[PDB]
RNA sequence: CCGGCAUCGCGCUCCUAGCCCGGCAUCGUUACUUUGAAGAAAUUAGAGUGCUCAAAGCAAGCCAUCGCUCUGGAUACAUUAGCAUGGGAUAACAUCAUAGGA
RNA sequence: UAGGAUAGGGGCCUACCAUGGUGGUGACGGGUGACGGAGAAUUAGGGUUCGAUUCCGGAGAGGGAGCCUGAGAAACGGCUAC
RNA sequence: GAAACUGCGAAUGGCUCAUUAAAUCAGUUAUAGUUUGUUUGAUGGUACGUGCUACUCGGAUAACCGUAGUAAUUCUAGAGCU
């Protein structure tokens, strides 16, 4: 059972200190490996498109998910970013600047796309939203 | 005498030993008499300091140091230095989240006048003075074995 | 330069102490004066904090010395340094500091003690009732000099002042000079 | 910092100046003088703020360069001069005289006095001791040093000082049974009568005081300033005769005064 | 709710000391609790006030809205540590069998 | 212990002497994408996280180091050297 | 009155948060362990006369005027004044 002594404050406080490391969220935020990730603790990052690849969807689905492999400017890492909309892959060209964000779920893959946790949100300084909705052109 | 054991003759400041017209009742430290003082704050000058032969510049009762500041009470923890002790203060620190306590301690160096005798683990009362060495800022005033 | 801060020191635990600051001018020290005992007197002023002055004496020759039991203070010369309780090499270098032991010409004291018609003798006779002059001083006198201790800080006030040894102190330094 | 500070930012100014927090970035920063600059009231506030004799910084300077304002008997042209407790501010051009006294809320007020009660002040002695050539002199708590005092005046007592002759004319012996006005802490402004003094060897002495309307309180020695001998005080009191009251008492005061209007 | 006593209440010279009389100080310490002092402002809470409301701000309101009147610019919270005050249940630590007791 | 130095206490530094001092009540070391505080966000209560930034305190002026002037600077909208 | 000598100030303010984890810092102390231009109040004999009421007046520098150097700078030399 729990220690209950009046003079037990050290035991309780040190015990909580030790046991908090068993919690995945605490350990994820207090261990430092987020600075080793592609974005290095950033919401967005700019990159240069290296190639367009295209990835299959997992078993219950069947489709080709069209993604662009990007190189991050700040650190030179290489990632794959989904291009969200119908026909927006044709806006992407080779060696153009692109603004990438997370997919949601904070670094964990979304939906049926295997091993992709990044999404393309801007190309050539112009939104994919404005290009898909014809508000602006590049 | 017993005091003069160092490479220079040790004497109290401002007492003229080789006086001409001496006396036994003028005042402490007048006409050659050994100087002593009462520290104040309700402490009593030990007799061994009164009729003592030791010479200690740092003694509260016969030296030049004044006692002012805080008056801590603790237990002696170490008496293996020359005329200096380490005392332990034991206290309870409150841990607010858990609404409980824990035992903490602090080691305070304090100068011990030769007029006292301390074993290990005697109750000591120390009073604050000016820095006497790198770590010492307190002086022993009472020792209860 | 030379500094008086605690930063370079190790903690009482023995742990090393990181530098969180540069050296401040209110923390300075200077190099010592090691006042030599020589004829060509030189005392050189120092501008110190508050706009004030200290007198660094580089070389002194004369001094002011008090003879306590006789209650007289006279200017005299310093002949040598014979014992220093801190470092002997100070003695070998004839360096004046506080609490050094020096020999003193003692003639101005002798001529004061030569003193002490009708009304003059009715006062010499008033004195000599309490003449003691313990033999230890008398022997030194016949030698010509007195052993004396410096009671001032030559590198601080630019002076060499002191007293002649008497009683317990005199005999202690005598047995140490043996 | 590598030296003395010369600006006082407005949020750091004393709270009893009642300076508004958006009225600029700086506050007057009282110059050195006979009061401790945290318990003073500079001339800029006396003229511009309270008396509304001037509307701006420079108007106060235009007033002072003309030698109108007189502080304790001399003309002080310094603009941040630290006037303090029990000083007299006099404008002969308007023939008007003020004694600086506290109100119960702990803020300085200019209490108008007559010309008779403006040639004198009271001053509490910091200490008495000897000086060069054995001459005794006493220290006040506002800088004044007087030589050859009455050999009875001891520390913490009060003295009456005529501004004309600049010497003592009377004194009050600090002791139990005298009226005192508190000059520090939360009780500043409250007058009372010394009922008890308890010594503590090595710490501050504490005083226990009882108001004329019965309310009992306490302070420490340094914050007590005797006014008069016996229950009668020697100087005038402000709008409230130094009597603190609860918030409910003044709520009653406002609503009761709201029926006659 | 509490003061002031009395039962089978270890004392006082010295401070306070009623008209022989309460309510005196050192010859075990703490934690705990009560009250007080001293605690920067800004922020927070909160009293007052019709910036036209509000977020605000520290103002303003009356005069015959005529040679000026009344003014305000409160109050509170502030864990731990340090200072002082009463309590002595609860719990620590020290300790009357060598009577070296009063 | 005695000195020297300092505006002054002090191993601050020198000479001599003793063998100490801190540590599971966490010393010493390491990380900090760490200036501290007043404070901020969310708050049933208890809490969790944040505090580069206008107020207070500290520190620095490319990196170290040394200085003059002066009451006050180890100053950088001063100097000297690397 | 410009210029110039003299004096004063430029050590405050402003910016930033790199270094720094009993350090800074906060509440709380201490200086009987010190410095403090300035403000404010008080205060001040003898300098030589063998203490017998005071005992004599300097040169030299800017602004100016004028001869230059150097590619150059609130870089700089020499001469005439006061
Ligand atoms: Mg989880
Ligand atoms: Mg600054
Ligand atoms: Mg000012
Ligand atoms: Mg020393
Ligand atoms: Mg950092
Ligand atoms: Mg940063
Ligand atoms: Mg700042
Ligand atoms: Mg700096
Ligand atoms: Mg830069
Ligand atoms: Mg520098």
């Amino acid at each position: 059972g729990k220690t209950r002594g009046m003079g037990a404050g050290r035991k309780l406080k040190t015990h909580r200190r030790n046991q908090r490391w068993a919690d995945k969220a605490y350990k994820k935020s207090h261990l430092g490996n987020e600075w080793k990730k592609p974005f290095a603790g950033s919401s967005h990052a700019k990159g240069i498109v290296l190639e367009k690849i295209g990835i299959e969807a997992k078993q219950p689905n069947s489709a080709i998910r069209k993604c662009a492999r990007v190189q991050l400017v700040k650190n030179g890492k290489k990632i794959a970013a989904f291009v969200p909309n119908d026909g927006c892959l044709n806006f992407i060209e080779e060696n153009d600047e692109v603004l990438i964000a997370g997919f949601g779920r904070k670094g964990h893959a979304v939906g049926d796309i295997p091993g992709v946790r990044f999404k393309v949100v801007k190309v050539s300084g112009v939104s994919l939203l404005a290009l898909f909705k014809e508000k602006k052109e590049k | 005498m017993a005091e003069q054991t160092e490479k220079s003759f040790l004497k109290q400041p401002k007492v003229f030993l080789s006086t001409k017209k001496a006396d036994k009742a003028k005042r402490p430290g007048k006409a050659g008499n050994r100087f002593w003082k009462s520290v104040g704050l309700g402490f009593k000058t030990p007799r061994e300091a009164i009729d003592g032969t030791y010479i200690d510049k740092k003694c509260p009762f016969t030296g030049t140091v004044a006692i002012r500041g805080r008056i801590i009470a603790g237990t002696c923890h170490s008496a293996k230095m020359n005329r200096t002790i380490i005392v332990r203060r034991n206290y309870l620190h409150f841990v607010k989240k858990y609404q409980r306590y824990e035992k903490r301690h602090s080691n305070i160096p304090a100068h011990i006048s030769p007029c006292f005798r301390v074993k290990e683990g005697d109750h000591v009362i120390i009073g604050q003075c000016r820095p006497l060495s790198k770590t010492v800022r307190f002086n022993v005033l009472k020792v209860v074995p | 330069g030379i500094s008086r801060d605690s930063m370079h020191k190790r903690r009482a635990t023995g742990g090393k102490q990181k530098a969180w600051r540069k050296k401040r001018k209110y923390e300075l020290g200077r190099q010592p004066a090691n006042t030599k005992l020589s004829s060509n007197k030189t005392v050189r002023r120092v501008r110190v904090r508050g706009g004030n002055v200290k007198w660094r004496a580089l070389r002194l020759d004369t001094g002011n010395f008090s003879w306590g039991s006789e209650a007289v203070t006279r200017k005299t010369r310093l002949l040598d340094v014979v014992y220093n309780s801190s470092n002997n090499e100070l003695v070998r270098t004839q360096t004046l500091v506080k609490n050094a032991i020096v020999q003193v010409d003692a003639a101005p004291f002798k001529q004061w003690y030569l003193t002490h018609s009708n009304n003059v003798q009715r006062k010499l006779e008033k004195r000599q009732q309490g003449r003691t002059l313990d033999s230890h001083i008398e022997e030194q006198f016949s030698g010509g000099r007195l052993l004396a201790c410096i009671s001032s800080r030559p590198g601080q006030c630019g002076r060499a002042d002191g007293y002649i040894l008497e009683g317990k102190e005199l005999e202690f330094y005598m047995r140490k000079l043996q | 910092a590598r030296g003395l500070k010369k600006h006082l930012k407005r949020l750091n100014a004393p709270s009893h100046w009642m300076l508004d927090k958006l009225g600029g970035a700086f506050a007057p920063k009282p110059s050195s003088g006979p009061h401790k600059a945290r318990e003073c009231l500079p001339l800029i506030l006396i003229l511009r703020n309270r008396l509304k004799y001037a509307l701006t910084y420079r108007e106060v300077q235009s007033i002072l360069m003309q030698r109108h304002i007189m502080v304790d008997g001399k003309v002080r042209t310094d603009k941040t001069y630290p006037a303090g407790f029990m000083d007299i501010i006099s404008i002969p051009k308007t023939g008007e005289n003020y004694r600086l006294l506290y109100d119960t809320k702990g803020r300085f007020r200019l209490h108008s006095v007559r010309d008779e009660d403006a040639k004198f002040k009271l001053c509490k002695v910091r200490s008495v001791q000897f000086g060069q050539k054995g001459i005794p002199y006493l220290n006040t708590y506002d800088g004044r040093t007087i030589r050859y005092p009455d050999p009875l005046i001891k520390a913490n007592d009060t003295i009456k000082l005529d501004l004309e002759t600049n010497k003592i004319v009377d004194f009050i012996k600090f002791d139990v049974g005298n009226v005192v006005m508190v000059t520090g802490g939360r009780n500043t402004g409250r007058v009372g009568v010394i009922k008890n003094r308890e010594k503590h060897k090595g710490t501050f002495e504490t005083i226990h005081v009882e108001d004329a309307q019965g309310h009992q309180f306490a302070t420490r020695l340094g914050n007590v300033f005797t006014i008069g001998k016996g229950t009668k005080p020697w100087v005038s009191l402000p709008k409230g005769k130094g009597i603190k009251l609860t918030i409910i008492e003044e709520q009653r005061k406002r609503d009761a005064a709201a029926q006659a209007a």
